[PDB]
């Protein structure tokens, strides 16, 4: 996995938020803490990056209805339990062809509004997506066409690698 | 809206626990269904509880759907509250599972089950106990509270696997598993065997 502190240095620049924050790690999986200027201490990186999109006035990456939301979350947990965990290390592939399947009809993970939960999954996948075959990628076409749209969405991939597709 | 859940595992206990808060908002329809019966389209394996909602998405994670329950309700979310599910999804679960499996599958007991949660029972407790509160993020039980004490039932309804001196964690506990929802979900979910229902699902999970 990409270290925390890093991911968070990508989400602030992604989230427009001009004073990046010092984060510490906590623990022996390096969990990421953040201390708030009059507020309370965070732990965790979902819950650090949902509290960074609040800082920067967009909580509509939250989500915008109870079930959007309820929606982010889930694909946020998918993110630091299954993208991150044994799951893709085992298994990579029925990851890929489930989230494949997943995404035949949607341009975004939750419907058609880009979320929290869509730049979080790129960032965490981007490492295995890298790695990929050109034949891999033709056979995840519907993970390469998100993958594709959120490479080249404004902000995001900053110092991240482009992934080659074909149209 | 229909929401799919099997006799002993033990995910149906917070969500059960939570279908309540869906009450104003919407019919929950509850459907007992086989461990091993592919509910989601997208998914290969077979996953227990699903909610299918009206809008024809799926929600696969027993936390999303505790949250969409209260979101329902007009519960809002706040950060204290998404740092304890993710710590439960990322900390906890691991420990929890492990713990069970010793318990249930291989007749383990005492320090042999616990020593796998200790730290993650003891942060809840040095948590309770900090602030003066009798609940996780707020003055009465709300998400939070339900998700832990969903998971947790399962290990600490045998009061042998509630450390003493954790005093904090054990008033906390009792007060939730004493009250209705939790009560009948717990009655619903394990079936009044224990932890005894729970064997066909935790002998299907990986050795740690």
């Amino acid at each position: 996995s990409m270290a925390a502190a890093a991911e968070l240095s990508l989400l602030e620049k992604s989230l427009g938020l001009s004073k990046g924050n010092k984060y510490s790690a906590q623990g022996e999986r390096q969990i990421p803490v953040l201390q708030t200027n009059n507020g309370p201490s965070l732990t965790g990186l979902t819950t650090i990056a949902a509290h960074l999109v609040k800082q920067a006035n967009k909580e509509y990456l939250l989500g915008s209805t109870a079930e959007e939301k309820a929606i982010v979350q889930q694909w946020l947990e998918y993110r630091v339990t299954q993208v991150d965990g044994h799951s893709s290390k085992n298994d990579i592939h029925t990851l890929l062809k489930d989230l494949n399947s997943y995404l035949e009809d949607k341009v975004y993970l939750t419907g058609y509004n880009f979320t929290l939960a869509d730049i979080l999954l790129y960032y965490g996948l981007h490492r295995f997506i890298v790695d990929l075959t050109v034949q891999e990628k033709e056979k995840y076409l519907n993970v390469s066409r998100w993958f594709s749209h959120i490479q080249h969405y404004p902000g995001i991939r900053q110092h991240l690698s482009s992934v080659v597709f074909i149209k | 809206m229909r929401l799919f859940v099997s006799d002993g595992v033990p995910g149906c206990l917070p969500v059960l626990a939570a279908a309540g808060r869906a009450r104003g908002r919407a019919e929950v329809l509850i459907s007992t269904v086989g461990p091993e019966d592919c509910v989601v389209p997208f998914l290969t394996r077979p996953k227990v509880p699903v909610l299918q909602l009206d809008s024809g998405n799926y929600l696969f994670s027993t936390s999303a759907i505790c949250r969409y329950f209260f979101l329902l309700s007009g519960w809002e979310q706040d950060d204290l509250t998404n740092q304890w599910l993710e710590w439960e999804a990322t900390e906890l679960q691991p420990a929890l599972s492990a713990a069970l499996y010793y318990l249930v599958v291989q007749g383990k007991k005492g320090e042999d089950v616990l020593g796998s949660v200790r730290r993650a029972l003891t942060h809840i407790d040095h948590s309770l106990s900090r602030q003066n509160c009798p609940f996780l993020a707020g003055e009465t039980e709300s998400l939070a509270d339900i998700v832990l004490w969903g998971a947790l039932y399962p290990l600490l309804q045998d009061p042998a696997y509630l450390p003493e001196e954790l005093s904090a964690l054990h008033s906390w506990f009792q007060t939730l598993s004493t009250q209705e929802p939790c009560q009948r979900a717990a009655e619903t979910v394990l079936k009044q065997q224990g932890v005894l229902a729970l064997r066909p699902y935790l002998q299907k999970q990986p050795q740690p």
